[PDB]
């Protein structure tokens, strides 16, 4: 599912520049290791899984920051 | 590598030449293979890519899956001389790049060349998705105004498609859905015509989040029919009818753009690539010596001229009208001769073409070529076709003087051993200009970034409340510059009155866009105040309700964007086309009006 | 005035590398001043990222460490 | 830079590079030519009365403004006056017309103010001079086809510039052809003109295939026939880019004016496959490699036979002596010539002793230094050279 | 009673060996056009053909050089044998040989006479020979194909690299030509609106006309096939041997096949940490399997793929 | 200065920097390419000469690692 | 043969081009119906006289030449020679007029206007409009692009300053100077300016970092300290003035 | 090798709703997809069997352009409204159908006359929305088979002779396809580059299954050939 526009996904969160952070630091989990995608994978690269898990509503800064306290929690 | 077309191959795309990744992928396919398990050491994979057999290929493709890669060229000028692509592989040696784009890159295709650089890691990758992409920036980040938009040969389809004509068959029916398609095709019709009854849905946005349709037969022709089955929702049909020239069109794709938002939009273009290309190359548009139409007239206008001045020349050897005047003068006979032959090949290269329903003469638009061409917005210009077919007119001595005797051949005639040896005069002249123009536009954009680099845009609000007033331009000659184009965007410092005291139309500070500019421009408000940069908002950053519009995307600025250097190209981009220097712009006398007599235009 | 107001500029490393370089670096030999790092010019001689964009975020996390000691 | 009225039929106003060198550079215009001082000095034919006397006289810059001197395109008549009575002439640093009897001078030809690049180019009024002088410039930087195809519309100059420019073989002393072939040519003179007790014939030997300065190819492939005579002046061969002693620099194409789907668009082009097919537009390309063998302070470089650590693969194509078969299809980093370079003094120890005995020592300190072909290079070799030193026994295929 | 009509060919008209013309009479309103079209279209593209591939010649080597006493250069032989036009029987091989000596023309006729190999042109120019003593011999291979194929493509045989002084030429195979068409009234008066199909073909003498046509709409109608009916809607990693094989004496093959570990890549990817702590391993014996699994595989890791079993 | 090529250098590659090469990209441990850095530089532009063993090994300054550390790795 | 774009010919305005298609055109004509003649085997007398009728047409035109000077043979060698056009010569401002072109050009029978019906190659159908078709004359300028694409990924530096070396050939790659930076600080993608300016041109131990983790999957950068800073400071230290770098 | 081709392997088919359909064929030679498509289009537009309505008999008002006793629309758009009218017909060619309606609200296509041979596909087309008040509506809609796409340039204009007054023929659109739009892209196998992706989009007013559609006129064209094949593969 290749994407031409990001649009939908920085009405989620508003300034690209914090989009472009928060979609590298989902995917860079998926990239090297220790997560596996909340969305089904079309054969796409990881980049786009996140750009489309944040433009599902599943990830955004407040949600990376309950899932690091609860895997901080649960270690 | 050298670039050619893309005439397929959407905006986010870039045939990228097959042979020449395979190189700039190295390290990834090395990666992929030994994931793979085809080499389980980094010498094996070597070798493999080495010998470049097969299962290579075959990886290649999966490496470049949604990899955007970023070409750039040349002189880089404005930031959107590096854009972002999807590449799409083919053999090849050259870079194919979409012709929407070669707006903005300032290239065609006569053996200019690309830089393709790689973006490595991840961050790098989604800056190139969710910045540098070609689908992101449609609009110019200085004007504000749409880049994109379609030129050249699309220009000419979209223009030829949607004509009226006399009679030509099939005139008068009704029909719906259109699609008109089937009737197109088939024959049974002839798009430029018949002004065709056709029934249309509109689907208007006058409901908030909803498209309300209206439907209704109206009178219209065939192509813009066939044009309409484009367009995307939500707008009115109205855009499309009408001769729908260049301009028309880049103000149909800002209007998409900032009613229906940019995903539609950035399809919306493509369509319109698509469709102008195809009926331009269905037209059979083409040029023939019989394209260029001297009028008659021509000859006897210069004969009127060279008596006239052979008048003022006995006078002169009669001692009236000494040669310091009569220099002028005959400047000011054989301009005006320019003029009035101008004007007879206009007058017979427009209209004319007369068809016949049963009055013999309804006295139409012409489709003369060279006339729909510059008609269009595609290629030329008036004074282009003047040169072509009426006068040449008065040269410009390399001094910067002009001769008394004007060229008065068209290159459809040719130029005289003289006169081309004249020609030449300022032709040269003119092309040593841009050297120098490069030069010192540079070195100023140089000095510009120089010193607006450390403009940065920090804190979200000030809270000053100083600012500019905000006027129209007007001078002589009218108004050059309206009010709501200076005003737009931007954010308003204290309030606005109506014209009836205590009435305010906006409250405390306000982001002003083309619905408030509406607002504005009912009413009778001729001043509007307005806070802005360099009344130092704030400290270090120029807070973004200064400023305040970032154009690109037409929200208001983030934090955290340049500005500086945006502001120093956005200067320094424009003035490789400049006057330069040493012009006096007379074009009639060196003698002034003296008449200190004031005039008006309207009442 | 602009090719003044460069030379101007707080930050000896930019307006060091626009123009005059002699000049500049015998003022700040003198003077003993410090870069700081604020600007882009310096960030991308140094190789760093820009306050600017992308990395603006990263140079407040950054700064934030300044103000907090 | 700019172009002064003195140029006038001495240098060209049109030829000039276009790049920021701009009129620095400049062309000799036709028919200009230049004095014992060293100035530039350009015909005119003599007008005494009203009669155009066929004798011309060459002026300086200095001598030319003081005269009234006509329009190179005019009118005239069989006695040799000018039709019109006002008749546009030049006089000083102006132009502007004058009566029939002023004028005492005329411009000879039209082609007068322009040069030789540009005396080519086909209907060049209806051009801009700008872009006229691109395509000047342009005509410079072509690059000659396999098949040469004189040009189909032409101004009359491409057989002065071929036999010129000295490309073609031309034949002195004219006669009867007796003996053709694609490198030779030899003509068995009249009996007229010859010189006594030398008698014999003239030879022509023409130039195959030869790499010029910007590595393309010179051929030379013969006109004539056989048994045909030939006059002084005539051309026996066609250099590359010449048909029958006309100058064709490329190849005629059958051109359709319309868009097509955008494929041509700005300001590209599109081209139908026939044209790849029958091969107009196919250029040669010939590229010269070097080997040489040297001596070192280790002693003397030998070349080939063999090698150490070298497959037999990869030394098929090579000789007895080493160079490359004529006639190989050569890729990559196929070895051209091999060649060895001893180093300094193994002796001994066990190990040493051991390779020396298990392999020979395989010629022991050379090295593998050879010719290979640069890497994404390719072509047959076409010829090899071999120049050699004077006792050194070369022997082989030397 | 609508129904339609069928064409049928009739009235083959043959102007010269080359060129010819072919009706096809009863067609309805909208026909013409379109199986003028399409034929055109077929025919242009692909049709057989019999083209030269390869010449080997006595005197030369290589293409640039030339030979004494011929007048062109082996580039311009090349170029005419280029445009030989020649048809031949079942033997899509076809070598054949040429010889001649003396002064004068070197036509097609000189060609060594086959049974099932048939030169349109005898009068087709080759070289030339400008003194007695001078001979040439070459050896032609003319086979049959489809598009236009270059030499420079077809080398991807690789294999056994051909001899030196063999010349490879580009073949362009398909006879056809240029081909036009037009649609006109028909006479049959039986019916108006019936309208008819010619098409002039020209050839290089190659192909007869019926059979031209005859192939082309074959070709079309076995095209449409899917039309007729709309349907519907290895790699491996290298490496299966067995742990027991790879000596690894008694203690490290035991504990290898404690964690049921089979084969190589389900134990190579392992981290020395993670295989550090399980019982009876102890220090020596991972270097034990670091040194066997040093030879050959060497990996001690990767992420890899999937697995086969 | 710059601008002009200036005779800078090329970087050519010998053995022992391709042999680093190569090693960099493969899954040694942290210990492990300290043999390994330990071994390319031992040798030598004839290649097969590794030298001594036992001083690759006494090099390390015991500790521990062992010989056959040293000869899997080598 | 080859399809060119009406849209370069107004703005540019250089109208050799059209007179040269259209003269090209009636050029070809002529050798067509000596093509065609010659080729039904016509006789010697007949072909004399069209040649001889082509020639002599124009106004003026200062060439004489006819034929009946040379006969039998000779005649048929020209022919032959001129059957795959007739080469008309027009020299630089005496050439020939429009209306001499359309003489010649209807002795072609030849469409006057210079333009004719084309029809589409796939489509079948006919453009709307005529066309103008005419022999132009090509060239094949020594710009070959075999000789210009380039792609580097990683090569061989310079001992000083350590980046990449200048051009193809040597394998340059690809300058990234100040206005390219520019750009990217404009479009505020810092990282992908982060990676240009370090990782690959200058930064050593950081270009190997990189290049191992991407051949591993793991495309994160490691970012270091370009060596030509280093040598910067080593060279203002050259002059006493110290510069270093404080914590 | 020789004479051995390419045939498309995916043949997928893709669609919206019922009446709408994508389907792509790949590969094919390169050339081919212009081709197929081409001919295919072609036919599909101009020449296909189905029924349409080619003329329409109202009470009263016999001019093109009138009141119409208010209706509130007029006749030219009711005309239109019974141009999009989808009708089934069986083995006989012509075939007249009658409605009349009275009372308020519009008139869909369910009040005419039911025959057995006549088979309507949606009562959802509109012909009148009438107007409230008593009054009614009779006329006389005319349905007969054709082929293709014929207008009122021609019907059978009989030149003014007509008897019984009525008549205003309507445009009648017998070939039951709306739009065909054929499209051709890359295709790729093994290392060939150069191949044809070809496809089709087609929508259909109904009546007929669009994938059926296309099979139908393959077998038109197919049918047309079916005499030049009898030489080359005829069994």
């Amino acid at each position: 599912m290749a994407r031409v526009t990001v649009q939908d996904a920085v009405e989620k969160i508003g300034n690209r520049f914090d989009l472009v952070l928060v979609a590298a630091r989902r995917a860079r989990q998926m990239q090297v290791g220790g997560k596996d995608p909340l969305v089904p994978e079309e054969n796409d690269k990881t980049t786009v899984i996140a750009l489309r898990e944040i433009e599902e509503g599943l990830i955004n800064n407040q949600i990376l920051d309950v899932r690091e306290r609860q895997e901080q929690q649960e270690q | 590598s050298v670039i050619t077309v893309g005439p397929y191959l959407r905006l986010h795309q870039c045939g990228l030449p097959k042979k020449m990744a395979l190189e700039l992928f190295k390290p990834f396919i090395y990666g992929k293979l030994e994931l793979r398990g085809l080499a389980t050491t980094i010498k094996a994979a070597k070798k493999m890519v080495e010998r470049e057999e097969a299962v290579v290929w075959d990886i290649l493709d999966e490496v470049i899956r949604e990899h955007p890669v970023l070409l750039n060229r040349a002189p880089t000028l404005h930031r959107l001389g590096i854009q972002a692509f999807e590449p799409v592989l083919i053999e090849g040696k050259a870079i194919q790049l979409h012709p929407l784009v070669c707006a903005a890159y300032n290239a065609d295709f006569d053996g200019d060349q690309m830089a393709v650089h790689v973006p490595l890691t991840l961050e790098a990758q989604l800056e190139a998705r969710a910045l540098m992409m070609s689908t992101n920036n449609i609009l110019s980040p200085a004007n504000g105004e749409p880049i994109i938009v379609p030129s050249q040969d699309v220009v000419l389809g979209l223009y030829y498609m949607t004509r009226d004509c006399v009679n030509a068959k099939g005139e008068g029916m009704v029909l719906t859905g259109p699609k008109e398609a089937e009737r197109l095709y088939r024959s049974g019709l002839a798009s430029l015509h018949a002004r065709v009854k056709v029934r249309i849905t509109e689907y208007e946005k006058d409901a908030n989040g909803e498209l309300v349709a209206k439907t209704s037969l109206k009178d219209t022709t065939v192509g813009r029919a066939i044009l309409w089955m484009i367009v995307p929702k939500g707008l009115p049909y109205s855009i499309v009818n009408q001769a729908l020239g260049k301009k028309a069109i880049s103000k149909m794709l800002n209007t998409c753009y900032r009613i229906l938002g940019l995903k539609p939009t950035v399809i919306f273009a493509d369509q319109i690539m698509y469709t102008g290309f195809a009926y331009a190359a269905r037209s059979g548009a083409s040029v023939g010596i019989d394209d260029m139409v001297i009028p008659e007239k021509k000859h006897e206008i210069i004969s009127e001229a060279e008596a006239e001045v052979a008048e003022i020349q006995e006078q002169f050897q009669s001692g009236l009208v000494t040669a310091g005047e009569r220099y002028n003068k005959v400047i000011d006979i054989w301009a005006a001769a320019n003029d009035r032959v101008s004007k007879a090949m206009m007058d017979n290269l427009q209209t004319e073409t007369v068809i016949n329903r049963d009055g013999q003469e309804e006295k139409q638009v012409s489709f003369n070529s060279i006339y729909m061409m510059a008609d269009s917005g595609a290629r030329g210009s008036a004074a282009q076709i003047r040169q072509l077919a009426g006068m040449r007119g008065l040269m410009a001595k390399p001094d910067g003087s002009i001769i008394e005797t004007p060229i008065t051949a068209n290159f459809r005639e040719g130029l005289n051993v003289l006169q081309y040896f004249i020609s030449t005069h300022g032709a040269r002249k003119g092309l040593a200009d841009t050297a120098l123009k490069t030069a010192n536009s540079g070195y100023l954009t140089r000095r510009l970034v120089d010193v607006a680099q450390d403009l940065v845009v920090t804190e979200d609000d000030c809270g000053t409340h100083e600012g500019i007033m905000m006027t129209p331009v007007i001078e002589g000659g009218d108004v050059k510059e309206p009010l709501r184009d200076r005003v737009l965007g931007r954010v308003t410092a204290e309030d606005v009155l109506k014209p009836g005291t205590a009435d305010i139309l906006v409250p405390r500070n306000t982001l002003l866009h083309e619905q408030w500019c509406d607002l504005l421009e009912e009413n009778s408000v001729d001043a509007v105040k307005v806070r802005s940069v360099v009344s130092c908002d704030t400290d270090f950053g120029v807070c973004a309700h200064c400023y305040g519009r970032d154009l690109a995307r037409g929200h208001i600025i983030n934090k955290g964007e340049a500005i500086g250097v945006i502001a120093a190209q956005s200067i320094g981009e424009p003035g490789t086309q400049l006057t330069m220097r040493t012009f006096h712009i007379g074009g009639a006398a060196s003698r002034a009006a003296a008449e200190s007599s004031i005039q008006v235009k309207n009442k | 005035g602009i090719t003044k107001a460069s030379l101007a500029t707080e930050s000896f490393i930019s307006a060091a590398s626009f123009q005059e370089t002699t000049r500049v670096l015998t003022e700040a030999a003198v003077a003993g001043k410090r870069d700081e790092l604020r600007g882009l010019k310096e960030n991308v001689i140094v190789g760093r990222l820009i306050p600017a964009g992308t990395g603006y975020a990263y140079h407040q996390d950054r700064m934030r460490r300044r103000a907090a000691g | 830079r700019d172009v002064h009225p003195t140029h006038y039929g001495r240098v060209c106003p049109i030829e000039t590079p276009e790049g920021p060198n701009i009129g620095l550079i400049n062309s000799l215009s036709v028919y200009a030519q230049t004095n014992e001082y060293g100035f530039l000095e350009t015909p005119y034919r003599k007008v005494t009365d009203g009669v155009v006397t066929d004798e011309i006289h060459y002026l300086s810059a200095i001598e030319e403004g003081n005269y009234v001197i006509a329009q190179a395109n005019s009118n005239l008549d069989e006695e040799g006056h000018f039709v019109e009575d006002l008749v546009t002439c030049r006089s000083k640093g102006e132009s502007s017309l004058f009566s029939r009897d002023q004028v005492d001078y005329m411009d000879v030809s039209t082609q007068q103010v322009v040069s030789v690049g540009a005396s080519l180019i086909p209907f060049l009024e209806h051009d801009d001079a700008n872009r006229a002088l691109m395509g000047a410039n342009m005509q410079r930087q072509a690059v000659p086809t396999l098949r040469a195809d004189k040009p189909l519309v032409g101004t009359g100059m491409e057989r002065a510039v071929a036999v010129d420019s000295g490309v073609t073989a031309v034949a002195k002393r004219g006669g009867v052809v007796q003996y053709v072939d694609a490198s030779r040519i030899v003509i068995k003179v009249n009996e007229d003109e010859m010189y006594p007790g030398e008698a014999g014939i003239d030879i022509y030997n023409l130039t195959k295939y030869t790499r010029s300065n910007q590595n393309t190819c010179i051929n030379q492939m013969p006109c004539v026939s056989l048994g045909e005579p030939v006059e002084r002046g005539d051309v026996l061969a066609d250099g590359p880019s010449t048909d029958l002693g006309e100058l064709a620099l490329g190849q005629n194409m059958r051109v359709a004016f319309m868009p097509w789907n955008g494929y041509n668009f700005e300001d590209s082009i599109l081209v139908s496959e026939r044209v790849v097919q029958e091969d107009r537009f196919t250029t040669i390309h010939i590229q010269e490699l070097a080997c040489v063998s040297r001596d070192t302070k280790l002693g003397p470089e030998e070349i080939t036979a063999d090698i150490p650590n070298v497959g037999e693969a990869a030394l098929s194509k090579l000789d007895e002596s080493g160079i490359v078969y004529i006639g190989a299809e050569v890729t990559g980093g196929d070895i051209l010539v091999g060649k060895v370079t001893p180093k300094g003094e193994t002796q001994l120890t066990p190990e040493e002793k051991l390779l020396r005995a298990i392999f020979g020592e395989k010629a022991s300190d050379v090295k593998d230094s050879s010719l290979r072909v640069p890497n994404g290079v390719s072509g047959t070799v076409i010829d090899v050279q071999v120049f050699t030193r004077d006792g050194v026994e070369k022997d082989k295929r030397a | 009673v609508t129904e339609f009509l069928k064409p049928r060919l009739v009235d083959i008209e043959q102007v010269s060996s080359t060129h010819a013309k072919v009706t096809l009479e009863p067609l309805e309103r909208g026909f013409g056009h379109t199986l003028g079209n399409a034929l055109r279209r077929i025919l242009l593209s692909s049709m057989p053909g019999c083209a030269v591939t390869e010449v080997e010649i006595d005197g030369v080597l290589h293409e640039y050089s030339t030979k004494e006493g011929v007048q062109e250069d082996i580039l311009e032989i090349l170029l005419n044998l280029k445009g030989l036009a020649v048809r031949v029987q079942g033997k899509d091989e076809v070598i054949l040989t040429l010889n001649k000596s003396g002064i004068g023309p070197v036509t097609a006729a000189d060609i060594t006479h086959d049974g099932d190999v048939e030169i349109v042109k005898p009068q087709h120019v080759i070289c030339h020979l400008t003194d007695e003593n001078a001979s040439i011999s070459m050896r032609i291979k003319v086979q049959r194909g489809r598009g236009y194929v270059p030499a420079s493509t077809r080398i991807h045989s690789e294999e056994d690299e051909r001899p030196i002084g063999r010349l490879l030429v580009d073949a362009c195979y398909s006879p056809v030509e240029r081909i036009a068409y037009n649609v006109e009234a028909a006479r049959v008066e039986q019916r108006t609106d019936l309208d008819k199909l010619v098409i002039e073909m020209e050839t290089n003498g190659t192909i007869d006309p019926e059979e031209a046509i005859r192939r082309a709409a074959t070709i079309l109608a076995e095209q449409l096939e899917a039309f007729v009916d709309l349907r519907d809607v290895e790699f491996d990693p290298i490496l299966l041997r067995p742990v027991d094989d790879l000596e690894l004496t008694v203690r490290s093959a035991n504990c290898l096949k404690a964690e049921a570990i089979h084969y190589i890549g389900d134990l190579v990817q392992r981290t020395e940490v993670e295989l550090l702590k399980t019982p009876n391993l102890g220090k020596k014996s991972l270097t034990e399997i670091k040194d066997v699994l040093a030879s050959r595989g060497l990996s001690l890791g990767m992420r890899l793929e999937n697995w086969p079993p | 200065d710059d601008e002009l090529p200036v005779y800078q250098g090329e970087t050519t590659q010998t053995l022992q920097d391709y042999l680093m090469w190569q090693v960099e990209l493969t899954p040694f441990t942290d210990t492990d390419r300290a043999i390994a850095t330990s071994i390319v530089d031992a040798v030598d532009d004839t290649g097969y000469l590794t030298i001594q063993i036992e001083d690759i090994v006494d090099s390390i300054g015991d500790d521990e690692i062992g010989l056959e550390e040293v000869e899997a790795v080598l | 043969d080859i399809v060119l774009n009406p849209l370069g010919v107004p703005s540019r305005m250089n109208i050799g081009q059209i007179l040269e298609t259209h003269l090209g055109m009636a050029a070809k004509g002529i050798g067509d119906k000596i093509n065609a003649m010659l080729k039904q085997q016509q006789e010697v007398a007949k072909l004399r006289e069209f040649i001889q009728r082509a020639y002599d047409l124009g106004a003026d035109v200062r060439q004489k030449v006819d034929l009946s000077t040379f006969s039998d043979e000779e005649v048929m060698r020209l022919a032959e020679n001129l059957r795959k056009g007739m080469p008309i010569a027009t020299p630089v401002f005496d050439g020939a007029k429009e209306a001499e072109i359309k003489e010649l050009l209807k002795l072609g029978d030849l469409p006057t206007s210079g333009q004719i019906r084309l029809y589409d190659g796939r489509t079948g159908e006919q453009f709307e409009r005529p066309v103008t078709v005419g022999y132009m004359y090509m060239l094949k300028l020594n710009h070959l692009v075999d000789d210009k694409m380039h792609a580097r990924s990683t090569g061989s530096y310079s001992l000083v300053t350590q980046q990449p070396l200048g051009g193809k050939a040597q394998f340059g790659g690809q300058r990234f100077g100040e206005m390219e930076v520019w750009a990217l600080e404009a479009y505020g993608a810092a990282y992908t300016l982060q990676e240009m300016l370090t990782v690959k041109s200058d930064d050593v131990n950081g270009r190997t970092k990189m290049y191992k983790n991407i051949v591993d999957g793991n495309h994160q950068m490691e970012p270091g300290m370009p060596e030509s800073f280093n040598v910067l400071l080593k060279e203002i230290r050259s002059l006493g003035i110290n510069i270093e770098l404080e914590d």
